[PDB]
C-alpha cells in the first residue's frame, strides 16, 4: 500500500481532493474523496432569520443549481407553515426547474468531454480549440444553455439566484408574450437536446469499448467495472420533487441520519507516492500528512445507515429500474434526462394560465412544526428541513446531493487506476460548494 | 363570358385588395373574402353568412353562421385543415331565420351548395335562400392531425405561437407571433393530404359567384374571378362604392398564365387518379362520383 | 396429395388466425394429412405470397396503403380459391368505422372488404369466425380437389351457400335482418340471430328482432346464422351423415 | 455503414419491418423496428360513439389480446363516469384476464421455438413436423391454449372478443356448474403450465450457453449482451392492472407524453446491402428508399421523456426487482408468469359468489371528466384514457404495449448481427396490430 493525493480536483464545481491508498500496480484499494471547501455555514446562520430571507441566502450556496436551493428552501418553509401555493405558481416553478436541469447537464458536458475520445480515434475533445468537431459541439451546447437560462430568467425572474419564487408562490405570473417566447425556445431546445443527447451517448459508448485512456502521456487501463459500488441509490421524483405536504411523500425522514466524516472516512495518513507529471502540476508532495476524517468539510448523510448514490442514475434506477451501474452508466443516465426537460416545459406552458393567481391568499406564520421539501436537483435529491415559528426559521438542515454522493463516490473509487480516479468523480457531476454549504 | 377549360366560366378577372385597412391587418391575402361578405351584409345582399370561425383547438376552424361585421372578421386567415362549412347550410334558414344566406368555402363546398340548389335532398328552403357564394382557390387540404404533424414536427413550431400559415413557392410557411419564419418542403407534406382531395377537378372555385385566391397576384393582393350575375352585381357595386383597389389581371405578374398552369396540373393529376380508380382492383374498380 | 393453403393478413386483428388454431389437434391433423401451410407471416418465414390452392384472407384493405392493395391483387393472382376469412374480409366489420386522422398515418382513411377489390370465391363470416366453420371449409376444400366424385359433389353442395354469400355483396349489419328477413316475410322468431351476435346487440321483443344499431359492429354474423337467410335442405337435412364424415376425416 | 432491410418480419403478430444500419461486420449500429400496418384509427373513430360500443370496437384491435382492450376500454369508461363495479364482476374479469395470459404466452412459445435448439443438439425445433420431441410439445401447448380459451369463454362470454364485459360489470354471472368446470380446467392447466414452463426455461438456458446459431445456412455469433438496452421498464401490476378510480393508482399520467416517430426514428435512407438467401425470400432490394420517421405507423409514447420496455420482464423487474435484461431475460420472465395465472384463477373461483351481483345498480352518464385504466396485457401495460359525457366518448386515447416497445426494441437492436435482429424482436412478443390500432 502507498498513499497518493490529488489536490485540487478539476473539471467539477468547487474545491475537493482525492486521498488514495493504492496497491503495487497503482490500483485504488481504498480512496477518500473529500470536500476541502470552507464551510460558509448556511444552516447555522439561518437560525432567527426570516423565512423569506433564508431561501435567497440558500440560493447563494451554488450558482449552477440555485433553482434547487431556492425551491427546496422555499418549499421547506411552505411545508413547515402549512401553505398551499396556487397551481400556476407550481407550473412556473416546474418550468424553472426543468430549464435549469438542461443548462446544468449541458454545462457538465463541457467538463467531462476532455476525458473523452472522438469516436474511433485516439484524439480527445479539446473544446477550447477552434477546430472541428469540437467547435460545432461547443456551438450547440452554448445555444442549449442560452435557451435554458433564458427560460429560467423568464419563469424564475433570474437565471442565477431566481428572484420570482417567494413564500406562497411567485412574485409574478408571465405575460401571454412571455409564455409564447418560452414555448418557442423550448421547441428549438428540444431538437438541440435530442442531437446533443445522441452525440453524447455515442461518445460514451465509444468510451465503453476502449481498453485504455491516455493520462499525462501514459496509457491507463480502463477497468470494465469502473466506478462500481454497492451503496444503491435514492431518489424522490423523476423530475421535480416531493414535500411533507404531499399525501404520500416519496422521501422518508425516519430512514435518514447524518454523521460526521468520522464514521466513514480514513484517519491520518502520509503521502509516500508522488507524480509530478500529473496534468498539469502534479500531485501532493511526499511527506505531506492528510486526515480525511478531520479535513473533510461535509457531513455524511445516510439512508438506512449507509451512504447512497443520488442523481440522474439514481432517478432512472428508482423510477424505471434502469439497471446499469458505475461511471459510464452514470454518464448515460444523465444524457437520457435531456428530452423530459423540454417536454415538461412544453406541457407546463400548455397548462399555465397567465391570468392565474401566483400567491396563496393566506401565508401562515408557523408554530414551530417541522416541514421538509425535496427538490431533484440536476445532481440528485436536495432535501431541506425547517421549523418556522412566527415567520422566523428556528431550525434548518440541508442534505444536498453532492453531500450524499461524497462517501459513495469514495467507495466507488476501489479498483480504479489512481490516474483515472478523477473520471470516477466526474461521473457524479460534483458540486462541492453545494455539498458543503 | 369566358369559358376557360381550367379556370371555369367567368366574366372578368382582376387583381384586387380591400381598401378597408382594419380588414387587411389579419386577412390572408387581399381580404377579398372578408371584405365581400362584410359589404354584402351592410348592403342587404345577405343577412348572414357561413364562415370558418375560430374553433376549440388552435388553428382548427369551426364553421359558424356570422351575422355581424365583427363575427365575419373573426374568420380571417387560411386554416389549412377541414372546416365542414356546409353543415350549417340548412340551419341558417331555420333557427337563424335568414332570408339571404352567404356561404364561404373552398371549391368542393361551392359544389355542395350548387348541388343542393339543383338537387335538394332533404334540403327544403335552401335552393331559394342561397344569396351569395364566395369560393377560395384550393389545391388540397389536410386533417387536423396532419396540420399538427406538419407544424409541430416538420416546421418545429408551437401551434399556440403561429400567426399565419402559407403554402407558396413550393413550401409550407409558418409565421410566429414573435416574428420568426419556418418552412417545410411541400414534398414532405404530401403523405398528409386528405385522400378525398385527390379526385377534385376544381382549382379556382369554378361554381362560386365570386372566386378569390392568392396565386397570380403579388403578396397582399388577390386574384378574383367574377362569375355569375349575382357576383357581377355585387362586385360592380362594391368597386363603385370604393371597397376595392383593382388592376386588370393581364397587367400583373405572374398573373393568369401561372394560374392557368397550376389549375391544369391539378386537374390533370386528379383526372388521372379518377381514371386509375376504374381499374383499381382485379376485374373491378372503385366508385367514380362523376360517372 | 395435400392441398396448399396460405393465411393472408390484411387489415385484420389475427383473431381469425387464432380461430383456425383453436381447432387444436384438429388443425395439426389437417396439416399432417390434407394440407401444407405454404404461407403465414405469423407462423412461418415465407416472406412473399406463393401459389396457393386456398388463400384464407383475413382483414380488409386500406386503399391508401400501396403494399396492402398490391398484396390483395397478388393474392387473387396466386390462388385457385380465395376465402374471405372472417367479417373484416367479408364485410369490412369495424373498419367500416375507420375515417382517418390518427397518427402516424392520418391519411389511412378508407377500408374496403376484399370482395370490392378482387373476386372472392367463399365467405367465412363471423367476428370471431367459429373454428368449426373454418375447419369444415378446409376439409371440404380438400374433398373438392382430391376426393372421389361423391366427395367432390358433397363438398360443392356444402360450400354453395358460402359461395352465394360471397356473390351477394360485401355488407353486413343488424339491418340485414330487417331488409332481407323480417321485411321479406321470412322471420319466424326463432331467436338464432340473438345467440350469434358477438356484442349482444339483438334482443327479441314479442318474438321479433330488436337491434341496438349503435352497438352493432357490422359483422354480418346474424344474417349468416339466421335459418331464413340460406337454408339448403339437401345439406342440412343430412346433418347426421355430414357430421360423421367430417369427424372421420379428423380421426386418429 | 451499410443499410439492410427485412420486410416483412415473421413469427410475430401483424406487419412490421426492420431498417438496419450495420457496420462492416454486419453488426447493427442503429436499427429501426417500425410498424407498417395500416392505421385503422380506433382513437379517432371512437369520438361521438357510445361508451358501450367503443370497448367492443377496441376489442377488435387484436384477436390475441382482445381481453386487454375490452377490459382497459370498459374500465376507462367506468373511471371517467365514476362507476364502481360489483365484486363478483371484478372476480370474473380477473379470471378472464388470467386465462387469456396463459393462451397468449403459450401461443408465443409456438412462434419463438423455431429459433431455438433442442437442448445439447444442433437441431432446431420444427413444430409442424410429426416427430419427437416437437409433437409431444405441440400437444401440451395445444391443450394449454384450449383450456385457456375455454375458461375465457366461460367467464368472458367469448374467447376472442369477450362479450360478457359491459359498462358497470358483466352481462352474466356463471352457474355453479360453470364454476366447477373452470376449477377443474385450472387444476389440469396448472400441471401442464408447470411442465411447459420448465421445458421452456431449459430450452432458453441452452440458448444462453450457445455461441452461435444457424440462420440461412450460415453461423451467426450470439452476443452475450444480445438485446440489451438502457431504457428501463414500466409496469402497473404483476397481474391485472390499475385505474384512476384507485385510491393509489400505480401509473402516473403526468409522466407520459406521446410524440410522432419523428423524435425517435431515422429519416430517409437507401438500402445498399441485400441478402437474397435470408429465409425464406431474402431482404429488401438494393436501391429501395426507406424513411422510418414517415413510414412508421405508430405514435411513440414515452415515460419521463424516454421510450420504455413493457411486458413480463417489466412486471417482474418492477414488482420483484428481477435483475436480468435483454433477449433471453425477456424470454425467461415470460415463462415464469405461467403459474400465477392458474393460482389466480383458482383463488378467484374460490371467492366468486355465483349468486352475486355482476352489474352496478347505477351507471352514471359522465360529465366529460378524464378517466384512465391500465390493463397488464400479456405483452405489457395497456393504458386507455377517455372522457365520457352524456354516455358518449368525447375523447379517447390508447397507449398499447407494443406501441411502447417499438422504439425500445429498436434501441436494443444495437450490437446484434443483423441476421438475428428478428430474435431480439421476438423476445418482445410483438403485436403490431395492437401497436398501431
Ligand atoms: C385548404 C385551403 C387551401 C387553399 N389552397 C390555395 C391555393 O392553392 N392557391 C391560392 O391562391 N389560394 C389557396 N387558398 C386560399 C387562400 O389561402 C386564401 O384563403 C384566399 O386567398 C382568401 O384570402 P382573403 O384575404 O381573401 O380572405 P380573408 O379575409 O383572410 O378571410 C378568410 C376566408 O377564408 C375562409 N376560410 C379560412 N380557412 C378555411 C377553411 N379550412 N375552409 C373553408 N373556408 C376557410 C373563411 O370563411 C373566410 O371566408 C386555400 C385556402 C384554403 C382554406
Ligand atoms: S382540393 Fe378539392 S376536395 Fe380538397 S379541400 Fe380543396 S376544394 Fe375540397
Ligand atoms: S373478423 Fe373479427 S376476429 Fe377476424 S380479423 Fe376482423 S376483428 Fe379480427
Ligand atoms: S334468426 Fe330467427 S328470429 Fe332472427 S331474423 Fe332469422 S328467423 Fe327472425
Ligand atoms: S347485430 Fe350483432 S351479429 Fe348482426 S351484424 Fe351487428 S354486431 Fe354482427
Ligand atoms: S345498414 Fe345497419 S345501421
Ligand atoms: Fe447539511
Ligand atoms: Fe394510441
Amino acid at each position: 500500500t502507498k498513499v497518493v493525493e490529488i489536490s485540487p480536483t478539476t473539471r467539477l464545481e468547487g474545491h475537493s481532493k482525492l486521498t488514495l491508498k493504492v496497491n503495487d500496480q497503482g490500483i485504488v484499494e481504498r480512496g477518500d474523496w473529500l470536500s476541502i471547501t470552507p464551510v460558509r455555514g448556511i444552516e447555522k446562520l439561518a437560525i432567527g432569520k426570516t423565512m423569506e430571507q433564508v431561501p435567497k441566502i440558500a440560493s447563494r450556496v451554488c450558482g449552477i443549481c440555485p433553482i434547487a436551493h431556492t425551491l427546496a428552501s422555499t418549499e421547506a418553509m411552505e411545508a413547515s407553515i402549512g401553505c398551499e401555493i396556487p397551481t400556476d405558481a407550481k407550473l412556473l416553478r416546474i418550468i424553472l426547474h426543468a430549464a435549469n436541469r438542461i443548462h446544468s447537464h449541458a454545462l457538465h458536458n463541457i467538463l467531462i468531454l476532455p476525458d473523452f475520445y472522438i469516436p474511433g480515434t485516439e484524439k480527445k475533445f479539446n473544446l477550447f480549440a477552434n477546430e472541428q468537431p469540437a467547435r460545432s459541439v461547443m456551438a450547440r451546447i452554448v445555444r442549449i444553455r442560452e435557451i435554458a437560462q433564458t427560460i429560467a430568467a423568464i419563469a424564475g425572474g433570474e437565471a442565477i439566484h431566481p428572484s420570482n419564487p417567494r413564500i406562497g408562490g411567485m412574485y409574478h405570473n408571465v405575460s401571454p408574450r412571455a409564455k409564447q417566447k418560452m414555448a418557442d425556445l423550448a421547441k428549438e431546445c428540444l431538437v438541440l437536446v435530442h442531437e446533443q443527447m445522441e452525440f453524447m451517448l455515442d461518445v460514451i459508448r465509444n468510451m465503453q469499448n476502449r481498453e485504455f485512456v491516455e493520462v499525462g502521456g501514459k496509457q491507463i487501463p480502463l477497468p470494465k467495472k469502473l466506478g462500481y459500488h454497492n451503496q444503491g441509490v435514492m431518489a424522490t421524483a423523476p423530475m421535480y420533487g416531493s414535500s411533507s405536504l404531499d399525501d404520500n411523500p416519496t422521501w422518508d425522514f425516519t430512514r435518514w441520519k447524518e454523521t460526521r466524516p468520522w464514521d466513514w472516512y480514513m484517519g491520518e495518513v502520509t503521502i509516500d507516492l508522488e507524480d509530478p507529471s500529473y496534468p498539469i502540476g502534479g500531485t501532493t508532495k511526499v511527506g505531506t500528512k492528510a486526515n480525511p476524517q478531520m479535513e473533510s468539510c461535509t457531513g455524511v448523510p445516510t439512508y438506512d445507515g449507509q451512504p447512497v448514490e443520488v442523481g440522474p442514475r439514481a432517478r432512472l434506477a428508482t423510477f424505471k429500474n434502469f439497471d446499469e451501474k458505475g461511471t459510464f452508466a452514470q454518464h448515460i443516465a444523465r444524457q437520457m434526462e435531456y428530452p423530459d426537460c423540454c417536454y415538461t416545459i412544453l406541457n407546463c406552458l400548455d397548462n399555465l394560465n397567465t391570468s392565474g393567481k401566483v400567491l396563496a391568499d393566506h401565508i401562515p406564520q408557523g408554530d414551530g412544526s417541522m416541514g421538509w421539501a425535496a427538490n431533484e436537483a440536476p445532481r440528485g435529491s436536495n432535501i431541506h428541513l425547517a421549523r418556522v415559528k412566527d415567520g422566523k426559521v428556528r431550525w434548518y438542515d440541508m442534505l444536498v446531493p453532492t453531500t450524499w454522493n461524497f462517501p459513495t463516490c469514495s467507495r466507488a473509487l476501489t479498483g480504479a487506476p489512481w490516474q483515472i480516479a478523477e473520471m470516477v468523480v466526474r461521473a457524479y457531476d460534483p458540486c462541492v460548494s453545494c455539498a458543503t454549504h | 363570358m369566358i369559358e376557360d377549360p381550367y379556370l371555369g366560366k367567368y366574366v372578368t378577372c382582376v387583381s384586387a385588395r380591400s381598401t378597408d385597412k382594419e380588414i387587411l391587418k389579419k386577412a390572408q391575402d387581399g381580404g377579398i373574402a372578408t371584405a365581400l361578405m362584410v359589404y354584402a351584409l351592410e348592403e342587404g345582399f345577405i343577412d348572414g353568412t357561413i364562415v370558418a370561425g375560430e374553433g376549440d383547438k388552435p388553428w382548427q376552424p369551426k364553421p359558424v353562421v356570422a351575422m355581424t361585421r365583427e363575427d365575419i372578421l373573426k374568420a380571417r386567415g387560411t386554416r389549412y385543415n377541414i372546416s365542414p362549412q356546409i353543415s350549417w347550410l340548412k340551419e341558417a334558414t331555420r333557427s337563424f331565420g335568414l332570408d339571404k344566406v352567404g356561404v364561404t368555402g373552398v371549391c368542393c363546398q361551392m359544389q355542395a351548395v350548387r348541388k343542393a340548389q339543383l338537387y335538394p335532398i332533404n334540403m327544403r328552403d335552401v335552393p331559394g335562400k342561397v344569396a351569395f357564394t364566395v369560393g377560395l382557390f384550393c389545391m388540397e387540404n389536410f386533417s387536423y392531425k396532419s396540420l399538427q404533424s406538419i407544424v409541430e414536427d416538420h416546421a418545429n413550431q408551437s401551434l399556440g405561437s403561429v400567426k399565419k400559415m402559407e403554402i407558396t413557392k413550393g413550401k409550407f410557411w409558418v409565421y410566429t407571433e414573435r416574428g420568426n419564419v419556418a418552412t417545410v418542403p411541400l414534398k414532405a407534406t404530401h403523405k398528409y393530404e386528405q385522400p378525398g382531395c385527390h379526385v377534385c377537378l376544381d382549382y379556382v372555385s369554378n361554381l362560386a359567384d365570386i372566386s378569390t385566391g392568392s396565386v397570380g397576384s403579388p403578396d397582399g393582393w388577390s386574384t378574383v374571378f367574377i362569375r355569375t350575375k349575382v357576383g357581377n352585381e355585387i362586385w360592380s357595386k362594391a368597386v363603385a362604392d370604393g371597397m376595392f383597389e383593382t388592376k386588370p389581371i393581364e397587367e400583373v405578374k405572374p398573373g393568369l398564365d401561372l394560374l392557368r398552369k397550376l389549375a391544369k396540373q391539378k386537374i390533370d393529376k386528379n383526372q388521372k387518379t379518377v381514371e386509375e380508380r376504374k381499374t383499381f382492383g382485379i376485374n373491378k374498380g372503385l366508385r367514380n362520383p362523376y360517372a | 396429395n395435400k392441398i396448399k393453403i396460405g393465411h393472408v393478413h390484411m387489415s385484420g386483428c389475427t383473431g381469425c388466425l387464432v380461430s383456425l388454431a383453436d381447432n387444436n389437434l384438429g388443425l395439426i391433423k389437417i396439416l399432417d394429412d390434407y394440407a401444407d401451410l405454404v404461407y403465414c407471416l405469423t407462423l412461418a418465414d415465407v416472406r412473399h405470397i406463393p401459389e396457393m390452392d386456398v388463400a384464407l384472407v383475413e382483414g380488409s384493405v386500406c386503399l391508401q396503403d400501396h403494399e396492402s392493395v398490391e398484396d390483395i391483387k397478388e393474392t387473387r393472382k396466386k390462388s385457385k380459391i380465395v376465402v374471405a376469412l372472417g367479417s373484416c374480409a367479408c364485410y369490412g366489420n369495424i373498419t367500416r368505422f375507420s375515417r382517418g386522422g390518427q397518427h402516424n398515418q392520418p391519411q389511412h382513411e378508407s377500408y374496403l372488404p376484399i370482395g370490392d377489390l378482387i373476386d372472392v370465391d367463399v365467405y367465412i363470416p363471423g367476428c370471431p369466425p367459429s373454428p368449426e366453420l373454418i375447419r369444415n371449409v378446409a376439409v371440404m376444400a380438400y374433398l373438392l380437389l382430391e376426393g372421389n366424385e361423391e366427395q367432390k359433389e358433397l363438398a360443392g353442395k356444402y360450400l354453395k351457400p358460402l359461395m352465394d354469400l360471397a356473390k351477394r355483396g360485401t355488407s353486413g349489419c343488424f339491418c340485414d335482418l330487417m331488409y332481407d328477413v323480417i321485411n321479406q316475410g321470412l322471420c319466424m322468431g326463432c331467436g338464432t340471430c340473438a345467440a350469434s351476435c358477438p356484442v349482444h346487440a339483438i334482443t327479441l321483443e314479442f318474438g321479433k328482432p330488436q337491434g341496438e344499431r349503435d352497438l352493432c359492429i357490422k359483422c354480418g354474423s346474424c344474417y349468416g346464422a339466421c335459418p331464413r337467410s340460406f337454408f339448403n335442405l339437401d345439406v342440412i337435412s343430412e346433418f347426421e351423415n355430414i357430421s360423421e364424415i367430417i369427424a372421420k376425416a379428423l380421426k386418429d
